[PDB]
Parts: structure tokens; C-alpha cells; sequence
DNA sequence: TCCCTAGTCTCCAGGCACG
DNA sequence: CGTGCCTGGAGACTAGGGAGTAATCCCCTTGGCGGTTAAAACGCGGGGGACAGCGCGTACGTGCGTTTAAGCGGTGCTAGAGCTGTCTACGACCAATTGAGCGGCCTCGGCACCGGGATTCTCGA
DNA sequence: TCGAGAATCCCGGTGCCGAGGCCGCTCAATTGGTCGTAGACAGCTCTAGCACCGCTTAAACGCACGTACGCGCTGTCCCCCGCGTTTTAACCGCCAAGGGGATTA
């Protein structure tokens, strides 16, 4: 039985087993530790893919495109201060346009 | 050489969160980069903690204190619920 | 708890911004700036509280609050 | 009296050098097998050939294996293996190597057939050698080599009266038979500090009287080539010898002679002797060795006997240049 | 006296200076009550209370210099919350 | 005759410019910046089309960052015009 | 074969005002694009000192992309999807 | 010993036991820590120099927080080395704007 | 102690200055900077060690991430001084 | 594959750090 | 001013790194040449943003009388920080072992693109 | 406020390439053992965080009060935006020179 079935995870367990070991970030690696980082990053994998796939459905387009990703993270406030420091390439930028360089008469 | 990369996980993840969605190979690729990016912020900030802690062992304490320390907001609200009861099915076997 | 926010002095923010070399601050600056300690002193004590949490202790260590410093970008010496 | 042994080991060292592309282990075997040829006892363990120096863990069960056994296992298993076999029998042409071999085996290409069905996918040295493999394979016997050299001798003193050819190696050392004959040639005009076509003359000049047959490669300094006695217009014609000929400045003239006379033992107790001796003794000069091992200025190289009294060491004739 | 010379004076000498400037007891007082929200019954050593109290004023030390300088590039002699929201944002804190 | 207003083809092509997601720098000129920029710290080094790209693109994002910082410094002083002491004012409230 | 230099030009004016656009200025002054250049150049240069030390601690004499990556994060850029 | 080996003043060993409790790597160069207590000692040769020559502008005989800070603003190196690091009771590098004149 | 650097500190310092003195304050000052920089410097180290896929720590990756992390003169002086310093070692 | 030098334990001790 | 450890040097044991470069020929790589066409440079209104000065007023420093909370000197008093001694789960490690994952090779529609035609802003009057 | 016109959108149709989809082949997660030990846990001791109280004193708080500087008004001017025009370079393709690699000595 693999371990992540055995937690009902997608994400591999023993690969982040095997790299946390391999990482040489401590002398020793408990066990629940790689079911925690599954955890957390299936659940950000998953916040990221469905503010995505909507993005796509309001952008028309089946496939996912690195504009709607970065759109995506632009659009969560949560996800946007996790990446803030981050730059997804061809992702451009949201659209934010001044109150002062709006045409007005 | 094999190349390892979280690309199969992905899909799967993506098709068990929206059934009819595309993705390109560079949005892939952007994943894999924010996947690792957690990955090691998350073992940093571990291995950091014990380091202060002093510990020789990396427990799933440090991970939930690490969560609550790097992720942000609700996000890290709902992770350690999503984790504890994840670590609940590694002790329920 | 007792508005202790409002601890922060007219008087005494007045000598912070002197001490920043500031020559003249509106009257609504002393309250924004409140604001901007909170968020930084909370944004920090979170942390700091966390780091305890995981030291399993009844009391806030000093070097608790360096290392949650280093988290939040900010080094400091004098503690250790 | 480790001749099996030395054979056993002589074909598994052919398996690290040509197929597995590991030099470092072709010439450790290698040593290793010319240290159990060179013992004249009987080898009866692993252990007691342990002794010998450059025999090591590996050698030492594969001995051992050997004599118990009567053959080895991976080495039975290796000479069963059609893309070993195949491998090894391209690499015995000359022109095609470790990665020729593979490629070629990679191809199709596993025997001489497909060698010359496949002309067009060897190169001109490659054709050569494909066209004279068992020519150059036999051996040239010390009348036939003498004539040979001989021949080349008259080649270049009608080329030139002040070109200086000498037949150094084996030949020189006195064996009765070489595989092929390697020439030192020089000339007063052609210094470490001063023609180009010295070495054209000679190779137009020996073409010219038929004595040289191919050309596999010439440039300003040596030139490599296949070359045959003629017959006497009644015999059967003489297998093609591999020549090669290069071109050394008068000064270097006599170091380059002395190295090429051989053998590699006598070579290695002279550098040895003017190592001790503070001096350096190289294929182009020898030169002083300083207090920190700093080479000086090159001497002046004009004789064997010079060179031999530079490292302070009685001058030897080739034929007791064995070691 | 003159407007500003004494406000120049106190600049210089604060500027000179290396004290703390903050009430330590309100300090205190601020420090346990955020901690409240975190964690109640919870005790901190004085030497922590220090160091925060010390952080806090360095950070309001760097916020009040770049709002003044965003002062002077808006041309204005006065701080204005707009130069703090300003510069909040060009730090990029919020 | 028909001119559009001395601020409207302005305002125009910054939406346009801020929906697309191409790089807007010329990949000629850029890898000669690079190599010109890679000579002066080392001579006979190669520079990968790939690593040329992604340069390219963190440079754009550098500059996207500091031109939209520039952008909301002329917004704190009432003006419209993007100035360079405006600039010079955010890469010292960066801390640059 | 030849070494050339004053490629600093290279960054024409109409491009600098395309990524002002894309960043949304509305109207720039002709002196911005000395300055663009100049900190352009000076961000440019402080990544790729740090990428030339990284690629010649790991011995190589190519710009590898994955050393640009981490002199980015060196910088504290940290782009994503490269590498 | 090793530090007179070297004939550095930070102590190696103890910079060799640092990096092996560090778990930093599998293995640990041995001139490596003679390396990094060459760098650390020259960091702070500089940091004290410039200290003393602060302390003397100041005319006090004891190193000081405060001159220890202003050091640290003053060379241009140095700043950008610790710019994001805070000294304890260090002040303020004295810094009035041209405008703020009359 | 909680195996602190203050003697060595104190040394370098009357090495460089002998007539002058330091505060306590100062000199934890100065050991919290000296721990800092040997953290930057082996985590600069173990990056490039990862990174580079080498398995040990070496001199080289030393000089690598020390010139990493230094500006310029300060980088030159300090590399100056620790390749010195490696061949007195080496030699002696 | 063999080697040789450098990275580990280990193992006391004349001697540096400490209160 | 003893004194209390302690890394420094010396075995004892064990892992990466290199043990061969010259001579000649060939393929991949890379740098230059050329049309061309989008694109950058140039050039010229002009008008709209930048900017300088005037009026003012109100809000912020400024000096001063007052007070009240913060230091600041006590006082005690205990929650818990830290250190100690077991033992025990428990992570590490080893050796099969199989299967999730990976590499290679289709494929068929998602999606860019083009082109026309309908849509709707948009300057001008 | 319409209106000509020009930029935009939508729709149809087209062709092309990559997301996935499959399938054969492995080495890395699983099973199931051991074995030294990290820390878990109980337990004990001192100490510093409270916790409080009386005194002092100065930071602060509230208040007149001037004035200056922020701001809003104005004109005024010139710089850069828009539109057209003229090189031009980059760029894609299309070529040939040398750097690295091959065997072999």
C-alpha cells in the first residue's frame, strides 16, 4: 500500500520522504513530517489550480495559460502576500489603472 | 539523466480539482517551481526551528509550527486542519 | 485593553519622528502611525508566540523574538 | 612461468580498453600481466602473485578463480558476447577504435564483410587499413627490415647527402623482427630555431622508386604510411609494412634516436639515473634539473654517448638497451 | 523662539542621542495586550520586552525618514498620512 | 485630420500593453547587452538562449516594478509626467 | 570574433516607453530613458556578477540557467518556471 | 595549535566544531575553517578599525554602541554588508536634509 | 560561556587598537555579528555545495560564496587574506 | 583498478579559557 | 589563582581523484552577409501638463501652567526554566520487491491566426 | 449630440502542433526485520516574571497664540504626444571558418 493512499493524498509521500532526507536539512526526519508537507502542499496546489481554472473559464480558454496563473495570484490576497516576491514568467501584470489618469470632462 | 519533477502529482491534483481543465507544459513547469519553492522554504524554516529547538529529529511539531509560521492568513488556518487530519490517517494506518 | 494603544504619545511620537528627522507632522499622523505599530508589533508577536508555542514554554524568550525578527526580514543585534 | 595467467589477463585488459573504454584499468592489467610473465616461478595462489607489486584484490581473485578453475567467468562470459567479439575484431583494423567499434557494431557492422560492404563509410586510413589487416598483421623479419631500411637509407641520401635517416627501435636494439619500421630523420638546416618540405622531398623521393605503396597522413614533421619490399619478378610479393617517418631538429636529432632506440625499461633507468642525477631527460633534449626540481637551459644533444655522460652513465649500445 | 529652531534642536539632539524614547511601561502594556490576541496567560522576559520595544523604533525610525523624503520629493514640508501610505506601499509592507 | 486627443492614444495601448504578456525588448539587444555587460566580467564566456530569456524577463520585471513605483510616486506629487528625480525618489524608498 | 561595446544605446526609446506603458505612465519626459538605462544597467550587472561566480564555482564555461536562478534568489528576485 | 598554526586570532577549532555541528555538508574542508575564521577575523579588523577611528572623532578611550553604528553607516561596503541588520542603542547616522534648512 | 568568541574579539581588538576599550554591550554587539556572518557564510556555502552537487565542504566553495557575499575591495582584501592565510596553514 | 592524499574516529595532554 | 576542561597533534581507518599528451582529420558550432519589413529614428505642430507666484487660513509648532503616570526605590512570591536520570518508542538502516513513475512515440482537436463583417467607442463640430 | 471613422469584437473557417494518452521498462517507495539511541517523561531546584506599594518627577496634557506652508487659485510657457515620414537593424534564413572529439602514436 503506498503511504500517501494510506493518508489518501495525490502528492507523493515517500518522494518527500526521500528528498527531506536527501536535503540534508536535519540529522533525523519523522514520519507524520512528510505527511504535513504533503498536506500543505496539495492544499496550496489546489488554491492555486481552482482560482485558475476560474480565471480560465472567465478567460475563455481550456488550457491553462502562465497569464492566468499569474492573474490568479494576483487576484488571492492570501496567495499574493505567499508570492509576493515572486515573478511568474509571461505572466504580465493585472490591470490597475490610475483614478488621476482617467479621462474625465 | 531521469529529471524528477511533482508533473504527474500535478495533473492529478488538477484534474481531481477541476475535471476539464487544460494546463500548458510551461504552466507545469511554473508548478514544479512554486511546489519546490514551499518545499524548501518549509524544510528551512524546520530545520531552523530545531536547530533553535536544538532537537536532533524533525517531527511533525516542527511542521505544523512551520506552516503556522511561513504560510499566510486562512491559507494557514485550513493547512494544519487539511495536515492533523492527514497525520490522522498516517496514525490510523 | 485600556486603550493602550493610545499609550503612544502625541509628545512621544513627536520624539520618534525627530529621531527620524522629520520637521513637521500633520495632526492625523499620530494616529496612522498607531496603526503601523500595531501591525508591525502584531505581525511580530504572532511569530513570536508561534516560536514559543513550539518551544512548548510559559514564557517569551528574547531569543525567540530575534528569530522571529530574522523571519520577518528585520536582523537585530544585542541579544545574543 | 604464468603463461595462462598472463593470456587470461591479456584479453580481459583487451575488454577494459577497447569495449569498456577504461584505460585505467587496460594498462593496470597490463602491468599486472607483464609482472606474471616476467615472474619465472609457477603461480599456485592468488595470494603468493599478492606479493608481486601492482597486484591488487581484483588480480588477485581473478588468479586465484583462474588456476582453480581452469578459466573465469565473467571472462567466458564476455568472449560469448556477439557485440564484444564483434567489437573487439573491428578494433583490430587499424583506424577504428573504442567508438568506431561501437558505432560500427551499433550499426550492423560486425565483421570484415561488412568493413569493405560499407567502403564508403570508412575513411581513407580507415580503407587502408582494411585493405592491408593481414599485411600489417605479420611480423617483418630482421633481413627483410634491414633491406627495407636500406632502401629508404639510399631514398634519402639521394634526396639529400646531409639528411641523416636512423632505423631506431627494435630493429636498432638488434630483434630479429618488427611489426613496422619507425625512422628518425634529420637535417643540419632543420634546428629547434629554424624547411617545411625537408619532409616531402623524402616522402616524393621514396614514392617515387615505389618503395613506399600509401600515405595514411603527412605533415611537416612525421608521415605515416604503408610500404612493401618489391619482389624479384618471380616471388611472391612481400606483405606491406606500416612506415612512419619523422622529422627531428638536429639538435634534438640524438635525443629523439636514443628515445626511440629503446627498450621502455632502458628508457626508464636512464630518466631514473639523470633524475637522481639532477638532470631531465626527455624525446627532445636533456636538460639540468635545479635545487626546487626547476629545469635549467636544454644541453647541447649531438650524440647518445653525450647524453649517457650528461646523466653521468656508461654509454650502452642499443643491442644492451633491453632494460 | 524661532518656529524650527527649536524644532531643529530637538532634531539634532535626538539625532545625537541613543535613548529609547518609548514609555516602557505602556510598552509593556501594548505588548501583553496583542499578546492577548495570541495567546492568553502568557509571560515574557524583560530582556524581550526591550529588544521589541527597540525593533518597534527602529522600524518607526526607518517609516518616519522615508516618509520625510517622500516629503520632500511631494515638494511638502509637512508629513502627511498620505507619505505614509506612500511609502507603505513603495516599501511594499501593504 | 482626424487626431485622437494629445492624451488618448496615452491612454490607449496600456490596457493593451498591461492584457498582453510579450516581452516588449528587442532579443537581439538584449543578449548584446548581456554579452557586452559578461565581457567586462569575464572574457570567452557562453551565456545560454535560455538563460538570455530569463534575464531578459527579470530585467522587464524590474523595470515594471520600478516604472509602476515611479508611476505611483507622480500620483503622491499631482503630476502626470513620470520625472527621473521621481525615480530617483523610488530607488531610495526601495532602499536600492 | 571581434568585441564590441556602447550597447547601452540598444535599449531604444520606443521600447523603454513600451515598458513604461506595461508598467502605465502615462506621460514620461525624454530624461527617463538615461536613467532606465543607467539603473537597468546597474541591476543588470549586480545579477550577473553573482551568475559569472556561480558558474565559474561550478567550473563550467557556459551561463547556465539554473545559475541565473539562484543568483536571482541570491538577489531575492526569485523567478519562477525556469529551471 | 592550530589557531597559531594559521596564526589567525578567532579560534579554528572551534570554527571547525561549528561547521561540523552546523550540518552544513557530509564533509567539512579542513582549510576551510581556517578560511572562514580569516574572513571573520578580517570582518572584524575592518568593523574595529573603523570603531576606533569613530571612538577617537568621539575622543572616548571605550568602544561604544553608538559609535559602533555610525561606523557601520559610514562605509559605503560595510552599509551595504549590514543594511538590513539593527544595532542596539547604536542611534542614528546625523543626517538633515538641505531643505529642512532656512 | 555558551561558547561565545569575546576573547578572540578582545584580542584582535588590542591587535588593532591596544589603547582603547570596549563596552559589554558592544562586545556582544560584535559576537552577534561574527555569528551572523558564519551562518550567511555556511548557508551561502551549503547552497553552492547543493547547488554545484558536490558532497563536501570545501576551500573553494568558501572563496565562492565569501566573494558571493563581500562588495568589491572588501571582497578582494578578504580573499587576499584567507588565501594567505591558507598557505601559511598548508605550507607551515 | 591501484594509488595517495585528505577526510572521518579516537585518543591522551601540555596548555588555553574560566569563575 | 588555581582549575577545569580541551582542542592539538598523533595514530587508526577510510574515501575521492588521477594515473598521457601529440598528430591529423572531421562534424557540430558559431559568427558573418543579405533582403526586408516591421520598427526605430526624425520631424513638426500644439496643447495640455508643469510650473511659478498670490491669498489666505488654519493647523501646527511654541511657551506655559499643571498632573499624573512612568520610572524608580523598595518589598515578596511563586510558575516555570532549566537541568537530571531512565527507557522506550522509534527513527535509522538493510535487504528484497514490485509498481508508480518515466521515457518514447503518436494524434487529434485547442487554439492561434486570418479575414470579413458586425460592434462600438471616439474625436470633432 | 450625432456622426464618420477607426479601433474592437465576434464569428467562420483553417491549419498546425502539443496535452495527453498509451505502452513498455525500470529503480524507488514498501515490507519486514533489527538496533543504538533522542527525547519523553517524571522529577527536582532555583529565578525571574510578576506583583505590589510609596515617592518623585518629568513627560505629558491641555491650552492660548502666532504664522507659514498647503493648498487652491491664477496665468504662462514648453515638452512630449500624436501623426506622418525616412532610415535601419534584426531577423530569419543562409552561408562558411574553428573548437571539440575521434583514433592512434
Amino acid at each position: 500500500k503506498t503511504r500517501s493512499s494510506r493518508a489518501g493524498l495525490q502528492f507523493p509521500v515517500g518522494r518527500v520522504h526521500r528528498l527531506l532526507r536527501k536535503g540534508n536539512y536535519a540529522e533525523r526526519v519523522g514520519a507524520g513530517a512528510p505527511v504535513y508537507l504533503a498536506a500543505v502542499l496539495e492544499y496550496l496546489t489546489a488554491e492555486i489550480l481552482e482560482l485558475a481554472g476560474n480565471a480560465a473559464r472567465d478567460n475563455k480558454k481550456t488550457r491553462i495559460i502562465p497569464r492566468h496563473l499569474q492573474l490568479a495570484i494576483r487576484n488571492d490576497e492570501e496567495l499574493n502576500k505567499l508570492l509576493g516576491k515572486v515573478t511568474i514568467a509571461q505572466g504580465g501584470v493585472l490591470p490597475n489603472i490610475q483614478a488621476v489618469l482617467l479621462p474625465k470632462k | 539523466s531521469r529529471k524528477e519533477s511533482y508533473s504527474v502529482y500535478v495533473y492529478k491534483v488538477l484534474k481531481q480539482v477541476h475535471p476539464d481543465t487544460g494546463i500548458s507544459s510551461k504552466a507545469m513547469g511554473i508548478m514544479n517551481s512554486f511546489v519546490n519553492d514551499i518545499f524548501e522554504r518549509i524544510a528551512g524554516e524546520a530545520s531552523r526551528l530545531a536547530h533553535y529547538n536544538k532537537r536532533s529529529t524533525i517531527t511533525s511539531r516542527e511542521i505544523q509550527t512551520a506552516v503556522r509560521l511561513l504560510l499566510p492568513g486562512e491559507l494557514a488556518k485550513h493547512a494544519v486542519s487539511e495536515g492533523t487530519k492527514a497525520v490522522t490517517k498516517y496514525t490510523s494506518s | 485593553l485600556r486603550d493602550n494603544i493610545q499609550g503612544i504619545t502625541k509628545p512621544a511620537i513627536r520624539r520618534l519622528a525627530r529621531r527620524g528627522g522629520v520637521k513637521r507632522i500633520s495632526g492625523l499622523i499620530y494616529e496612522e502611525t498607531r496603526g503601523v505599530l500595531k501591525v508591525f508589533l502584531e505581525n511580530v508577536i504572532r511569530d513570536a508566540v508561534t516560536y514559543t508555542e513550539h518551544a512548548k514554554r510559559k514564557t517569551v524568550t528574547a531569543m525567540d523574538v530575534v528569530y522571529a525578527l530574522k523571519r520577518q526580514g528585520r536582523t537585530l543585534y544585542g541579544f545574543g | 612461468l604464468n603463461g595462462g595467467i598472463t593470456d587470461m589477463l591479456t584479453e580481459l585488459a583487451n575488454f577494459e580498453k577497447n569495449v569498456s573504454q577504461a584505460i585505467h584499468k587496460y594498462n593496470a592489467y597490463r602491468k599486472a600481466a607483464s609482472v606474471i610473465a616476467k615472474y619465472p616461478h609457477k603461480i599456485k595462489s592468488g595470494a603468493e602473485a599478492k606479493k608481486l607489486p601492482g597486484v591488487g584484490t581484483k588480480i588477485a581473485e581473478k588468479i586465484d578463480e583462474f588456476l582453480a578453475t581452469g578459466k573465469l567467468r565473467k571472462l567466458e562470459k564476455i568472449r560469448q558476447d556477439d557485440t564484444s567479439s564483434s567489437i573487439n575484431f573491428l578494433t583490430r583494423v587499424s583506424g577504428i577504435g573504442p567508438s568506431a567499434a561501437r558505432k560500427f557494431v551499433d550499426e550492423g557492422i560486425k565483421t570484415l564483410e561488412d568493413l569493405r560492404k560499407n567502403e564508403d563509410k570508412l575513411n581513407h586510413h580507415q580503407r587502408i587499413g582494411l585493405k592491408y589487416f593481414g599485411d600489417f598483421e605479420k611480423r617483418i623479419p630482421r633481413e627483410e627490415m634491414l633491406q627495407m631500411q636500406d632502401i629508404v637509407l639510399n631514398e634519402v641520401k639521394k634526396v639529400d647527402s646531409e639528411y641523416i635517416a636512423t632505423v631506431c627501435g627494435s630493429f636498432r636494439r638488434g630483434a630479429e623482427s618488427s611489426g613496422d619500421m619507425d625512422v628518425l630523420l634529420t637535417h643540419p638546416s632543420f634546428t629547434s630555431e629554424s624547411q617545411p618540405k625537408l619532409l616531402h622531398q623524402v616522402v616524393e623521393q621514396l614514392q617515387k622508386v615505389h618503395f613506399i605503396t600509401d600515405t595514411l597522413s603527412k605533415g611537416e614533421t612525421k608521415f605515416m604510411g604503408v610500404c612493401q619490399l618489391p619482389s624479384k619478378n618471380d616471388e611472391k610479393e612481400y606483405p606491406h609494412r606500416r612506415i612512419d617517418i619523422r622529422l627531428i631538429p638536429k639538435d634534438q636529432y640524438y635525443c629523439g634516436v636514443l628515445y626511440f632506440t629503446g627498450s621502455d625499461i632502458f628508457n626508464k633507468n636512464m630518466r631514473a639515473h639523470a633524475l637522481e642525477k639532477g638532470f631531465t631527460i626527455n624525446e627532445y633534449t636533456i636538460r639540468p634539473l635545479g635545487v626546487t626540481g626547476v629545469a635549467g637551459e636544454p644541453l647541447p644533444v649531438d650524440s647518445e654517448k653525450d647524453i649517457f655522460d650528461y646523466i653521468q652513465w656508461k654509454y650502452r649500445e642499443p643491442k644492451d638497451r633491453s632494460e | 523662539y524661532r518656529p524650527g529652531t527649536v524644532a531643529l534642536r530637538e532634531i539634532r539632539r535626538y539625532q545625537k542621542s541613543t535613548e529609547l524614547l518609548i514609555r516602557k511601561l505602556p510598552f509593556q502594556r501594548l505588548v501583553r495586550e496583542i499578546a492577548q490576541d495570541f495567546k492568553t496567560d502568557l509571560r515574557f522576559q524583560s530582556s524581550a520586552v526591550m529588544a521589541l520595544q527597540e525593533a518597534s523604533e527602529a522600524y518607526l525610525v526607518g517609516l518616519f525618514e522615508d516618509t520625510n523624503l517622500a516629503a520632500i520629493h511631494a515638494k511638502r514640508v509637512t508629513i502627511m498620512p498620505k507619505d505614509i501610505q506612500l511609502a507603505r506601499r513603495i516599501r511594499g509592507e501593504r
